């Protein structure tokens, strides 16, 4: 075997021992550790783990600062050389050149890789977790220095390339195999925003462009925003404002397919914008969009809407089937819409609620330390649990969409507004009163109501249409 | 054997997921995974009586607020949590109990008012007014401990109870 | 739904990482930023069925040679690239088929030939050229270019199809 520094001098040459580190039961699989242990195994000389990697740099700053992870890589990438050996010293004192094969292969072997492991992980850190550097930017002098300063040829390319990518950052194209479909329209005609409503755009138009809009809203939460729970601290509009818009769409959504029902009198037009609702919630289904579906079906089983039984009598049967099985996506904590979401093709957009509950009950249902031989162990499974959540929420953030934005039906969601300047109790009261005026209690008689809507109610249809 | 289906309800950010955590968590060792089929069902033996819980525990979704109806109409019993420390929570409990009977078109729907003491900040909320609260409802009081797991099966056997006699 | 490891290997600036990127997230990489080890993970539909694909991005650099065996140990399939404006990342791919062929003790380890940058005019090394090596490996040629996306999808879910036929 191979001859490590004295861990008086290098602390990472500490032998391993159940003081210090703990395997789950090809490469081990780690359950608990110190720091050192945990740097030293993201950087092992043996062989590279790039989702530890990952794990580790979203979750390290749980048991770890920032400014003290850095102090520890630069440690790490100091390695002592070996002292020359008796073959070495007999050769030069024959004024001969030492064949110094111990040195030679304690660099190749064991220096150059645990440095080129350390500069990987920098790079990572820089390029996927740089706002450790934009909340700090003594880290980021130091980070500089650091990779600056950095000599010997075997790690040159590296270094230039890690100094090129941290300025890049600082001041900081898709290509699709097919063409997008048409944008369809329907009664509104392009640039009459002022027309633009539920019933006047086309429901494949409203589906497609409300997909884009959630895509790009769940493309957006970083994992930085997620681990620690912040999104359900004091501090959460400072620490996680992309994850808040999205889940803020998602309500505003749902609570306009609210308002817009109940707020429909007239029976026969309301039953139009039910059944429009449920032609958008197929389109939803076809695209993948299963945050868009969920919105839908959280209308539905809503107070308000729920108990229009007169309404929801005469939706033709086809309909109540595809509202049917989007409502069993949902029962038995998710179990369908699981098993749907790892079975689909992407692009999609997953439901971000499953996630949200899933990492907030791992970090609370875990201890953070282990104890272990009067010691007081990281525990990295409980890491590694969390990290493999956030894993899957990046997977589905890669795929775009292959559809055309129109630019004006997207700001009309955008600026979408069902509460106007009213608090959620008092909107969710008046909607419930809503539903109780237009379909009262039984044993009161159901009254008439005027129409609303003077176009036509005809639904143009889900299927696509395509001119030459 | 019975099924009763359990929801729990109550503001975020104030450890109201213990409850589930420490009914269900094999609770003498603590290598828990959330991810996992039935890590939410749980047998046990209340009066005699062997039953299955199945508890819906949302914890973290309080933003959406719009999903509260979809969530809380698959329930047979609800438990009410507040922190003991946040005055705030113990004062959303009202909108809570009045959604409730509001998507359970019902008066009385089984449900317990917990407490639950989720660190050693100062108590706010003092177990008197909680008492009060819980008499003009009409329902049971419970206090819990995230720490200790004193009073998690108090609380959701006595729920189990609610149900049983209504 | 089955895993794959699948591993991209070839000389430096063939683009491994651009193939991976474009691959991956539909854009296309024009920096030239050497890579150590990168992974990703894609979910995707091939031939009716679902599988996730664990794609490792390795290094090209000759300073990074001696960390090859550990990722050839685990790696189920190996996509091996070169650009076809480029005589010497061609004669070097020989090294890599002997290589895996050692570690992993095998002489039928499922790979794909993959002669990239075929977007450029330029060209050095002709099709048949490399057609012809393709075949005494006993393995399928595909070209492809990151810029244009031609080729890409072909390459890596023919190089499933492999494994799964393993
Ligand atoms: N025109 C063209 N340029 C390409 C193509 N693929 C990669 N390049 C360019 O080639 C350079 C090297 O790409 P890169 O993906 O980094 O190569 P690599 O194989 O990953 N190298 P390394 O092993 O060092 O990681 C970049 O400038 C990239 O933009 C291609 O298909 N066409
Ligand atoms: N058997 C009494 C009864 O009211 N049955 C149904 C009648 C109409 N309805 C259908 C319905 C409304 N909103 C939903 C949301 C999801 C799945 C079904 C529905 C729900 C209940
Ligand atoms: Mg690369």
């Amino acid at each position: 075997q191979m001859r490590l520094p004295s861990a008086d001098v290098y602390r990472f040459a500490e032998p391993d021992s159940e003081e210090n580190i703990i395997f789950e039961e090809g490469i081990p699989i780690i359950k608990a550790g110190t720091v050192i242990k945990l740097i030293e195994r993201l950087t092992y000389h043996m062989y590279a783990d790039p989702n530890f990697v990952r794990t580790f740099l979203t979750t390290y700053r749980s048991f770890c600062k920032p400014q003290e992870l850095l102090s520890l890589i630069i440690e790490r990438f100091e390695i002592p050389e070996p002292e020359p050996t008796e073959a070495d010293r007999i050769a030069i004192e024959n004024g001969d050149q030492p064949l110094s094969a111990e040195l030679k292969r304690f660099r190749k072997e064991y220096i150059q890789p645990v440095q080129l492991r350390v500069l990987n992980v920098c790079r990572h850190w820089v390029e996927h977790h740089f706002y450790d550097f934009e909340r700090d930017a003594y880290l980021l002098q130091r980070m500089e220095e650091f990779i600056g300063t950095v000599r010997g040829k075997a790690m040159k390319k590296w270094v230039e390339s890690i100094t090129k990518i941290i300025q890049r950052k600082k001041i900081a194209n898709i290509t699709f195999q097919s063409s997008p479909p048409t944008v369809e329209w329907h009664i509104s005609r392009p640039g009459h925003i002022e027309t633009f409503d539920l019933l006047t755009l086309h429901p494949i138009e409203i589906a497609r462009q409300l997909t884009l809009l959630e895509s790009d809203l769940y493309r957006a939460v970083q994992p930085s925003e997620l681990v620690g729970s912040v999104w359900t601290k004091e501090d959460k509009e400072i620490n996680s404002p992309n994850l808040l818009k999205m889940i803020r769409h998602t309500t505003n959504l749902t609570l306009w397919f609210e308002k817009c029902i109940v707020e429909t009198e007239n029976l026969e037009e309301r039953v139009a914008v039910v059944s429009r609702i449920i032609e958008i919630l197929q389109v939803f289904q076809e695209l993948n969009n299963f945050n868009g579906v969920l919105e839908v079906v959280s209308a539905m089983n809503s107070s308000p809407v729920y108990r229009l039984d007169h309404t929801f009598e005469q939706i033709p049967s086809r309909q109540k089937k595809i509202l049917e099985e989007a409502h069993e996506l949902s029962e038995d904590h998710y179990k369908k819409y699981l098993a749907k979401l790892r079975s689909i093709n992407p692009p999609c957009v997953p439901f971000f609620g499953i996630y949200l509950t899933n990492i907030l009950k791992t970090e609370e249902g875990n201890p953070e330390v282990l104890k272990r031989h009067g010691k007081e162990l990281i525990n990295f499974s409980k890491r590694r649990k969390v990290a493999e959540i956030t894993g899957e929420i990046q997977q589905y953030q890669n795929q775009p969409y292959c559809l055309r934005v129109e630019s004006d039906i997207k700001r009309f969601f955008e600026n979408l507004n069902p509460m106007g300047n009213s608090m959620e109790k008092e909107f969710t009261d008046y909607l419930f009163n809503k539903s109780l005026e237009i379909e009262p209690r039984n044993p009161k008689p159901l009254p008439r109501f005027p129409k609303k809507y003077s176009y036509p109610l005809k639904s143009p249809g889900v299927r696509p249409s395509n001119p030459r | 054997m019975t099924e009763y289906k359990l929801v729990v309800v109550g503001a975020g950010g104030v450890g109201k997921s213990a409850l589930t955590i420490q009914l269900i968590q094999n609770h003498f060792v603590d290598e828990y995974d959330p991810t996992i089929e039935d890590s939410y069902r749980k047998q046990v033996v209340i009066d005699g009586e062997t039953c299955l819980l199945d508890i819906l525990d949302t914890a973290g979704q309080e933003e959406y607020s719009a999903m509260r109806d979809q969530y809380m109409r698959t329930g047979e019993g609800f438990l009410c949590v507040f922190a003991i420390n946040n005055t705030k929570s113990f004062e959303d409990i009202h909108q809570y109990r009045e959604q409730i009977k509001r998507v359970k078109d019902s008066d009385d729907v089984p449900m317990v008012l917990v407490g639950n003491k989720c660190d050693l900040a100062a108590r706010t909320v003092e177990s008197r007014q909680a008492q009060d609260l819980a008499r003009s409802y009409g329902i049971p009081y419970i206090e819990t401990s995230a720490k200790t797991r004193q009073g998690v099966e108090d609380a959701f056997y006595t729920l189990v109870r609610e149900i049983r006699q209504h």
